[PDB]
C-alpha cells in the first residue's frame, strides 16, 4: 500500500484528493508516492505539504477543543482524557509518519536549496506539533529538534534564496512561530519576523508581479503576526 | 493563535 | 468495537467528538451506543442522526466532484473513475452500516411514534444516498426501497403528530427532495412542499416561542426548495 | 441542488 499503483497515478489521485477536500485519502496518495524512491518536484512537495498540513490542522484543531474541555473539567470520570488522549495519539502518529517520510529518504537525497530547505522545514514543522502537546521532558527534546531543523533550514535559506523566496518567507514565518507560541521566547519572534519582512520589502523591486503577489501575501501573515504580538 | 503559512 | 466501553461513555464522547468535529469518531461511538441493545432516546437518536449525516455529506461533496470530474473526462486514464469508485463504495460502505444498525433492531424496538418515524425517516435518507450514486436496475429498487421508508413515516406522522412538528416537517422536506433529485417527479415534490408548509403555518398559533422557532427553520427551507423548484 | 434537513 500504495505500492501497487504507479506514481503517476499517485500524483492524479492526490491532486483530485485535493479538489475533493478528501486530504487523508490525498496524504495517503503522497505518502504512497514517496515510498516510491524517486525525489520529489516543486509542484510534489507542495501537494505533500497540503495533504500532511490539512490532515494534521484537522487533528490540532480537534485536540485544542478538547484540551480546552479538559483544562475546565480541573478547576467526573474519565472520558475527557480517554478521547484528548486518542485524538493526540492520532495526531503523533502523523506527525511520526511525516517525519518518518523526510528521514527515510526525502531530505538526505535533497541537494538543491529548494528542496532541502522545504524538507528541513517540515521537519520543524512536524516536531512543533509534536511540541504543542508534548508535556516532557519529552517536550525539551522535542522543540530542540524542531529548533534544530528550522536553524539549518534557515542557515541554508538566507545563503541560497533571495529574501522574497515565498519558502524563505514561510520558513521564517513558522520558526517565528515556533518562538512565540512553543520556545516562549516572543522578543525573537518578534525580532525575526521583523527583520525577514524588511529583508523582503527591500527585495521586492526585482520580482515580477506574479511573484511580487506570492511573496507579499506570506510578509502580510509577518506583520499580522506582529500587530497580535506588539 | 499566530498564524502560520497556510496550505496554498 | 467499541464492545469494551461503557454505553454512558460512548455517548458522552460522542458528544465531544461532536465538539471537535469529529464526525467519523463521532458515529462510530453512536454506532457503539445502539449496538449495547438499548433503544435510544431522543437526544441519542439526534446525535447518531448528526453524526452519520456529517460523515456521508462530507462523502457526498467529495463524490459529487469527483463524478463531474469524470463527466467532463468523456466529453485518458482510469485514474478519475478508479477514485470516484473508491469514495462512491466507501459512501455506500456508510450508508449500508446505517441502514444495518435501523434494521438491526432500531425500527423494531421503536414503538413509539417519535422514534419509529424518525428511524423510518433516517431508512428512507440513507437508501436516498445509495440511490444518488446507483445506476441500476440496482438503482430502481433502491429508489423503491427509499420510497417505502418514507411513505411508511409519512403515514405514521400524519396520524400521529402535529404538522409543525421539526421531524414530520423534516421528513416530508427529505421526501420532497427525494421527489424533485431522485424520483424525477417535481410536481410530487412541490405538491407536498407546499401542502405541508400551509399545514404547518396553519398550526404555528398551538406553538411556544422556542417551539415556534424550531418549525419555522425547517419552513423555511421547504418555502428555499418551492422557490428554487418554480 | 435543493437543500434537506440539516445537521443540528
Amino acid at each position: 500500500a500504495m505500492g501497487s499503483m504507479e506514481r503517476a497515478s499517485l500524483i492524479q489521485k492526490a491532486k483530485l484528493a485535493e479538489q475533493a477536500e478528501r486530504y487523508e485519502d490525498m496524504a495517503a496518495f503522497m505518502k504512497g508516492a514517496v515510498e516510491k524512491g524517486e525525489e520529489l518536484s516543486c509542484e510534489e512537495r507542495n501537494l505533500l505539504s497540503v495533504a500532511y498540513k490539512n490532515v494534521v490542522g484537522g487533528q490540532r484543531a480537534a485536540w485544542r477543543v478538547l484540551s480546552s474541555i479538559e483544562q475546565k473539567s480541573n478547576e467526573k470520570g474519565p472520558e475527557v482524557r480517554e478521547y484528548r488522549e486518542k485524538v493526540e495519539t492520532e495526531l503523533q502518529g502523523v506527525c511520526d509518519t511525516v517525519l518518518g517520510l523526510l528521514d527515510s529518504h526525502l531530505i538526505k537525497e535533497a541537494g538543491d536549496a529548494e528542496s532541502r530547505v522545504f524538507y528541513l522545514k517540515m521537519k520543524g514543522d512536524y516536531y512543533r506539533y509534536l511540541a504543542e502537546v508534548a508535556t516532557g521532558d519529552d517536550k525539551k527534546r522535542i522543540i530542540d529538534s524542531a529548533r534544530s531543523a528550522y536553524q539549518e533550514a534557515m542557515d541554508i535559506s538566507k545563503k541560497e534564496m533571495p529574501p522574497t523566496n515565498p519558502i524563505r518567507l514561510g520558513l521564517a514565518l513558522n520558526f517565528s512561530v515556533f518562538h512565540y507560541e512553543i520556545a516562549n521566547s516572543p522578543e525573537e519572534a518578534i525580532s525575526l519576523a521583523k527583520t525577514t519582512f524588511d529583508e523582503a520589502m527591500a527585495d521586492l523591486h526585482t520580482l515580477s508581479e506574479d511573484s511580487y503577489k506570492d511573496s507579499t501575501l506570506i510578509m502580510q501573515l509577518l506583520r499580522d503576526n506582529l500587530t497580535l504580538w506588539t | 493563535r499566530s498564524a502560520s503559512e497556510p496550505s496554498l
